[PDB]
């Protein structure tokens, strides 16, 4: 029984002590910003990070997908999704509710709503939308902030990252970084 | 639990153990 | 769509075979007791310091060493979760878990399943995740690769009674395969944006009036093991969709490779240890043919998606409901097949919000026995159970005695493989039937209709087969589901390792014989199809009725 | 094999095989339990219960008993042909009295004693007319007996004291003179009881191949038990639960009732054909092992040819009558118990009715056949009669101052052209004529070795002749290779070298001469020996003592392995159509959208389940002749036969249930029954 308990205790100290401490030390050394959440701060207040995802409801800001978390939308303390099926009748009402509400808020845009803005996300903290869905809400943002349609598209494409290969994912716009850049541009 | 249903559950368990016992042996 | 969906499969399999081919050579050395290049002198110093004597063990001794380490594992983990409030590294004041939650999660991680009847950020502390969950993601993965090492040795060794030393394998597996590779994988995650710290929860004052609290913790280190060890247990409630655990599409492609890395290399290793590489390639050939067909079905099913979206005036009928925007529909569809065929359980996208067909294939790939690329040892010896069954029925219909790799299978060995095959399907059908007869089980559903039963069928199917994937619409934090599933996970794991070891000990005492007139080629296309038909028909005859009352009814509804 | 005489005598016993005495068969025991409750319900359901339709469950439960009845009909039919042959030889020994002498010398006072009271060591007297009561050795006297009870041949055979011919078998009948024998076997071990032990049950366990698939059949019924018993709680939630009578009918269908009721009949029918070839096996396990043989060895040392060539014609050369030829040819062949010698005794009675010979009036001494002399004979008259091959006789005739007639040499050359080895009979120093020994096998004997060659089974002849003459017999028979001048150590070297290359070996030979070789061999058939020599070594006994009989032994064991393999593939392949018949029907009342899966377009859900139960019962009767007669497979290699077995019995197992369910359902619609 001596090699049994010794092998267990040794691996428990390596995998539970040496392995996390080594990754943490090397993590904070090479990539300190990413290891601490890649937070975005202005002064001493934490506005967020490039990966959080925020519940934007204002008329001047760009909007993200529905959150469907536990208590409040985009709650990092929940990190859940809408486990509703296609055969579920409550999903159809939620889709129609979002389609009607988005068309009302975006009257000077196409009636076809991008499926991202009507379907919830899996994590509930999604901070990403395809560049076309960010351009679908350009007229609403342009009218609310008096910015031109030209410089608004140029601002979205600036804060848009494409995957290394086209079939590994989809092109993605950083919503939090786009909205924060919109505030400094407005001033 | 219904009387007719609980007897059917007991019948399945007795047939399961009877088959597992038969698979172990060569009868 | 079809062209990009094809390139995603081709690029994934091509890069997979390039990485898994040399790793299979390193695993062949560990099977052949040949140490790794740099790990020659350190082993001697360490093994004597720990008391490991490199002694050879028989199948009864090899089994009691693995079961001894696992029963010791959950005993330590179950008490870590009860006394979580006293152990350090707890920024929040999270209390100790309940007895049903601690028992379920302790059994979960030792089983390599990693069921999640809890929300990570709300339930667990940094110490319980690091000194409890990461430590068990290595041991459960090591225990799986240890069992397959013994079985592979039972095929190459001739007329012996020993299967090696379990303590030497469990040390060599963790220290020079799991830890070093996961260290590189975790570091690449950190660079792309993964989380790895011990900071308190960060408060965020958004640009609007709303305020949110950020969850920190050593996530990146645990992220590399759960994918490489096919554990699938995420630090947060949304494991693989969370931006902190899987930040970019680049890390996601790495996470998909890690699920298929070791279970593919164990096929290259088995083909090298046996000398004839063809015997390992046919096994790899039969798994990839079922894998490619399954991904094409779920991709087509999810691209069709929900037509009510198009009826309500959206841009397309694509089912993005339970998906993420970083990863395409094809990527979420591919990952869904990879994580359920390989028993990983890592959910990139809520499978409950899939379509009728798109959710049935992950359901079906679990019930089939986690044979198609089954992650970490368990999938290889699980397939070997069907290889012995395919060889058995092959000679049974010809009129000759069975013979695999020259060794002739006797009646006693066929009783153990048959019972081992019946383990998981017995637990899912009995487990699901128990839930559909209790108020505590049926009330845990979320969606109505046939999909509601699919939630129960998916839960017990995942637990018994050790996959760990869930629809998550089922709320299983009740003591009924915690006790019911823990029984399926415990019996579904060790109830298969025990007869596999008895199969191992029965095969070494035999001597391989030369090819005779009654021998059958266990390579080439004829045996690949015979193996595919054997695995498909067994799972079909077992789950065709339960699937008709589940996702098939929802499809025709 | 299938007369209305025996069928009626069995169907009555079939209906008697319906009580609670089938728990040893797990497949049919579940079908019996399902038939019990469905009748127990339907009776109470019709009298007074909540369910509303009772004639449907009475029709389902009715066919469930018909399924059990048909399964018992197959087992009784296989046991009907076997028990009939066992009773034919069972009455042969109970007709006998027994007179035991107080003094071992002949002429003492004997009292009639029951035959079953004869023990080892007793001295019994048997004169002409009576039948031999028990086995043993002859101690006084000499007579010709008729061993038709054990071989089916009315040809005589001599049994005299003080020689190699003193072995008498109980149950046979003596014909010519008197015989005093000493019993050597205890009751229950008589040669006739071993034939009874091979036919009757309770003394034959399941063979490894029989135990093989039974483990899969029990594993399948465990799956189909869990797959259907969990449908009730699964369906009771979506709607109304599936009725028990439907769950029982669905389970009885999916359960492999096809082979579960035919498996025990294949073994019983196969052991009967084993006795039909005059081969005695202690258990069925040996017969199955003969089918798994990769190489069989035939020992030709103790006989002239391989045993296929037997007497055909009597040819007198010059101034000799054919009657006087066979009269002396039989006398010389009486001591030749090899197949070549027995056929001459057989041709003696077929053409000239030479049935009995008074041995004592001859005052003769028989010369038994020996491989060294290559001839047998008798010294009845003052002249010596001999019979052998062409080479051995010319050295004997010229030894008696006799010459070879020119006509005799011309006749021998002519018979050699035909391909038959010629044997000659000589009285003293004058040749009587030539005996032709042509091949008996209907087809070419080279083809039987060629068919065995197509399957991959190799044939090697074992003999002691020269390297030049052994190749001639090997070429005329068409065997692969041969071992000439084989010492008992050279035979063990050939067997062990074959086993060292991973090949199961079968061998036929003499129990005494080849004692060490038969023990090392994996499968062994003993020639020219009693059951006692092989019962200790667990080997088979060849009653005809023909080396070629090993070929038929392997073929009988092969059929017993092919029928089991072909029916499992056919029975399991049915489950595809059986699911498309019950899944859309049983769930039509809970999820009606599943009606799209009803590919066969069956009329009504209740008619769908009825047609599946009727097909699950009628397929047993249609496969009874196939299970008992045997599968007529074709000679192929391993991988090639795996494909052909999947084409005929896989597609056939897929398409027959599709067509079968439709016709049964259409007949229910046309007749308007339900
Ligand atoms: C920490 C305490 C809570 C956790 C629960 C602990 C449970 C203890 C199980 C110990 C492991 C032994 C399981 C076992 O061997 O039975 C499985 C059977 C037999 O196959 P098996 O013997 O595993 O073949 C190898 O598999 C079959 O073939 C038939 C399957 C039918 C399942 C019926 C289950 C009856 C077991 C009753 C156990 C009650 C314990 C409270
Ligand atoms: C190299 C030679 C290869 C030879 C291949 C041999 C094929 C053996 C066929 C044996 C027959 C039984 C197979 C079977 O029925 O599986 C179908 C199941 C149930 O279908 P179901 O849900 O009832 O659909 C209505 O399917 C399901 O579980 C639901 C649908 C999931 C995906 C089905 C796609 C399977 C493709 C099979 C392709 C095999 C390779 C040719
Ligand atoms: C479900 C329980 C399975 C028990 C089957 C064990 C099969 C072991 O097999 C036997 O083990 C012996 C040593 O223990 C060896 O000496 C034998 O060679 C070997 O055949
Ligand atoms: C207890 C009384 C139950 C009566 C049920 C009898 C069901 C008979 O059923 C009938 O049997 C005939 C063959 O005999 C078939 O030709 C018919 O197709 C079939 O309908
Ligand atoms: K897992």
């Amino acid at each position: 029984l001596r090699p049994a308990l010794s092998t267990f205790i040794f691996l428990l100290l390596i995998t539970g002590g040496v392995y996390p401490l080594l990754t943490t030390v090397l993590g904070q050394w090479w990539f300190p910003w990413q290891a601490n959440g890649s937070l975005i701060r202005e002064g001493d207040t934490v506005r967020g990070s490039a990966l959080i995802g925020q519940n934007f409801t204002g008329n001047g800001y760009f909007h993200g997908r529905p959150s469907a978390t536990a208590e409040m939308p985009y709650n990092p303390q929940a990190s859940g999704g809408s486990n509703l099926a296609v055969s579920n009748p409550e999903l159809d009402k939620l889709i129609a509710a979002r389609v009607a509400a988005l068309r009302a808020a975006n009257p000077d845009a196409s009636a076809s709503v991008p499926v991202e803005l009507v379907t919830a996300s899996a994590s509930g903290l999604d901070n990403n939308i395809t560049p076309q869905a960010a351009a679908w809400q350009i007229p609403r943002v342009a009218k609310a902030r008096n910015l031109s349609v030209e410089q608004l598209t140029q601002l979205i494409a600036k804060y848009s990252q494409q995957p290394l290969v086209k079939y590994i994912g989809q092109p993605v716009v950083n919503i939090v970084e786009l909205n924060l850049a919109l505030d400094k541009l407005d001033e | 639990m219904s009387a007719g249903v609980i007897t059917g559950v007991l019948l399945v368990f007795l047939l399961l153990g009877y088959l597992v016992y038969a698979l172990i042996n060569a009868e | 769509m079809a062209a990009q969906g094809f390139l995603l499969i081709a690029t994934f399999l091509l890069v997979l075979m390039v990485l898994a081919r040399p790793l299979g050579s390193g695993l062949a050395r560990l099977i052949n007791d040949i140490p790794l290049p740099g790990t020659t002198g350190v082993e001697r110093v360490l093994f004597r310091a720990l008391g490991v004597s490199d002694r050879e063990m028989n199948w009864k001794q090899y089994l009691c060493a693995i079961l001894g380490l696992n029963m010791l594992g959950l005993a330590v983990l179950f008490f870590m979760l009860l006394g979580q409030h006293y152990l350090p590294l707890n920024p929040q004041q999270l209390p100790g878990l309940s007895w049903d939650l601690a028992l379920n999660t302790a059994v979960s991680f030792v089983t390599n399943t990693n069921w999640r009847s809890y929300s990570g950020e709300t339930t667990l502390s940094y110490f319980s995740q690091m000194a409890g969950l990461t430590v068990q993601n290595f041991l459960s993965a090591a225990s799986g690769i240890a069992v397959i090492f013994a079985l592979i040795r039972a095929f190459t060794r001739q007329s012996m009674s020993t299967l090696g030393n379990a303590w030497v394998d469990l040390l060599r597996i963790t220290l020079w395969v799991l830890v070093p590779v996961a260290l590189l994988i975790a570091l690449f995650f950190i660079q792309q944006g993964a989380l790895q710290n011990f900071l308190p929860y960060q408060a965020v004052n958004t640009v609007e009036g709303a305020q949110q609290l950020l969850p920190m913790g050593p996530v990146a280190s645990q992220e590399a093991i759960k994918m490489l060890g096919t554990n699938g247990g995420g630090f947060f409630n949304a494991n693989s969709s969370h931006p902190f655990e899987n930040p970019t599409a680049l890390t996601n492609f790495v996470q998909m490779l890690a699920i298929f890395l070791i279970p593919t290399a164990l096929c290259f290793a088995f083909g090298e240890v046996m000398g004839d590489r063809r015997q390992g390639r046919m096994l790899l050939w039969a798994m990839s043919v079922i894998f490619v067909i399954c991904v094409g079905v779920v991709m087509w099913a999810e691209v069709q998606g929900n037509p009510h979206l198009l009826a309500l005036g959206t841009d397309s009928s694509i089912n993005m409901e339970g998906k993420e925007s970083r990863f395409g529909v094809l990527v979420s569809s591919l990952f869904a097949v990879v994580t359920t065929a390989a028993s990983c359980g890592a959910v990139i996208a809520m499978h409950d919000s899939f379509t009728a067909l798109g959710g049935m294939v992950p359901m079906w790939l679990m019930q089939i026995g986690e044979v198609v690329f089954g992650g970490v040892g368990s999938g290889l010896y699980g397939m070997m159970l069907f290889v012995l069954l395919a060889v058995f029925i092959a000679g049974l219909m010809i009129g000759r005695t069975p013979e695999y790799l020259g060794k002739k299978i006797d009646v006693r060995e066929m009783k153990l493989t048959a019972l081992a095959i019946l383990v998981t399907p017995t637990l899912v059908l009995m487990g699901a039937a128990l839930a559909m007869m209790t108020d505590a089980g049926r009330s845990a559903m979320l969606n109505p209709g046939p999909h509601g039963f699919s939630e129960v069928l998916y839960a017990v199917s995942s637990a018994a087969n050790n996959n760990g994937s869930a629809f998550a619409g089922l709320s299983a934090n009740s003591p009924f589901w915690n006790c019911l599933l823990a029984f399926c996970m415990f019996v579904g794991r060790f109830g298969v390792i025990i007869p596999v070891m008895a199969i191992a000990g029965s095969l070494v005492s035999k001597k391989s014989q030369a090819a005779s007139s009654g021998t059958l080629p266990t390579h080439g296309p004829l045996f690949v199809g015979l193996l595919i038909g054997t695995v498909l028909l067994v799972g079909a005859l077992t789950f065709i009725p339960a699937l008709a009352l589940g996702p098939v009814a929802e499809y025709l509804s | 094999f299938e007369p209305t005489l025996v069928v009626q005598a069995l169907k009555e016993a079939v209906k008697k095989l319906n009580p609670q005495a089938q728990w040893r068969n797990p497949v049919m025991f579940i079908v019996w339990i399902g038939s019990l409750l469905t009748t127990c319900i339907s009776i109470a359901m019709a009298s007074g219960a909540m369910p509303g339709n009772a004639l449907f469950s009475a029709a389902i439960s009715g066919w469930l008993w018909i399924t059990v009845l048909f399964a018992n009909f197959a087992e009784a039919l296989a046991e009907g042909r076997s028990k009939a042959q066992a009773n034919s030889l069972k009455g042969v020994k109970k007709t006998a009295f027994a007179r035991k002498l107080r003094e071992p010398k002949y002429g003492a006072a004997a009292d009639k004693v029951p035959a079953d009271q004869l023990r080892k060591g007793d001295i019994v007297l048997v004169e002409a007319g009576d039948i031999i009561p028990c086995d043993g050795e002859v101690i006084e006297g000499g007579a010709s007996v008729d061993e038709s009870a054990i071989t089916g041949e009315s040809a005589p055979v001599i049994r005299e004291s003080g020689g190699d011919f003193a072995s008498v078998t109980g149950g046979t009948r003596i014909l010519s003179d008197w015989l005093v024998i000493e019993c050597s076997v205890n009751p229950g071990e008589t040669f006739l009881d071993r034939m009874i032990a091979m036919v009757e049950g309770a003394q034959r366990r399941k063979t490894p191949n029989e135990i093989a698939l039974t483990i899969l059949l029990i594993a399948l019924t465990i799956v189909f038990l869990l797959a259907t018993a969990t449908l009730w709680p699964f369906s009771a939630w979506g709607g109304n639960a599936v009725s028990v009578t439907v769950l029982v009918a669905l389970l009885v269908c999916l359960i492999p009732t096809t082979i579960g009721g035919l498996l025990s009949a294949i073994g019983v029918a196969g052991m009967s054909r084993m006795l039909g070839a005059n081969v005695i096996a202690t258990s069925g396990r040996a017969v199955e092992a003969a089918g798994d043989v990769d190489v069989l060895l035939l020992d030709k040392t103790g006989t002239i040819t391989l045993g296929n060539r037997q007497a055909s014609e009597f040819i007198p050369a010059q101034g000799v009558d054919e009657k006087t030829l066979a009269d002396a040819a039989q006398l010389a062949s009486l001591a030749d118990e090899t197949p070549e010698g027995r056929s001459i005794v057989i041709l003696a009675k077929q053409r000239f009715n030479l049935r009995e010979r008074d041995v004592q009036s001859l005052h003769a001494t028989f010369v038994p056949f020996t491989a060294q002399s290559r001839m047998s004979g008798i010294n009845i008259d003052n002249r010596m009669i001999r019979k052998g091959s062409v080479d051995a006789i010319r050295r004997h005739v010229e030894a008696n101052g006799g010459h070879f007639p020119t006509d005799v040499d011309q006749k021998v050359d002519q018979v050699a052209r035909q391909g038959a080895t010629p044997l000659v009979v000589v009285e003293g120093s004058r040749v009587l004529g030539v005996i032709a020994l042509k091949d008996i096998v209907k087809g070419g004997i080279k083809e039987r070795f060629a068919q065995l060659r197509k399957m991959g089974i190799k044939t090697v002849m074992i003999t002691g002749d020269n390297r030049l003459t052994a190749a001639a017999i090997a070429a005329e028979a068409g065997v692969d290779d041969f071992l000439a001048e084989a010492t008992p150590e050279a035979k063990l070297a050939l067997i062990r070298q074959y086993q060292a290359e991973g090949r199961l070996v079968a061998m036929t030979g003499d129990g005494t001469n080849d004692a060490p070789a038969l023990a090392q061999a994996d499968v062994a058939v003993a020639m020219n020996s009693g059951t006692q020599a092989a019962k200790e070594a667990g080997n088979m006994v060849d009653l005809d003592s023909n080396p070629t009989k090993l070929i038929e032994v392997v073929h009988i064991g092969k059929q017993m392995l092919m029928t089991r393999g072909s029916l499992t593939t056919f029975s399991i392949a049915n489950d595809v159509a059986k699911y498309f018949a019950i899944i859309p029907a049983a769930f039509a009342a809970t999820y009606p959208q599943l009606n799209a899966l009803n590919i066969m377009c069956l009329h009504s859900p209740d008619s769908a389940i009825l047609s599946a139960v009727i097909f699950n019962a009628l397929i047993i009767v249609f496969l009874i002749p196939l299970a008992l007669k045997g599968v007529s497979y074709k000679p192929l290699t391993a991988s090639a036969m795996l494909r052909r077995n999947l084409w005929i019995y896989g597609l056939g197992g897929l398409l027959v249930p599709f067509i079968g369910i439709k016709v049964i359902d259409l007949l229910l619609t046309v007749c308007g029954l339900v």
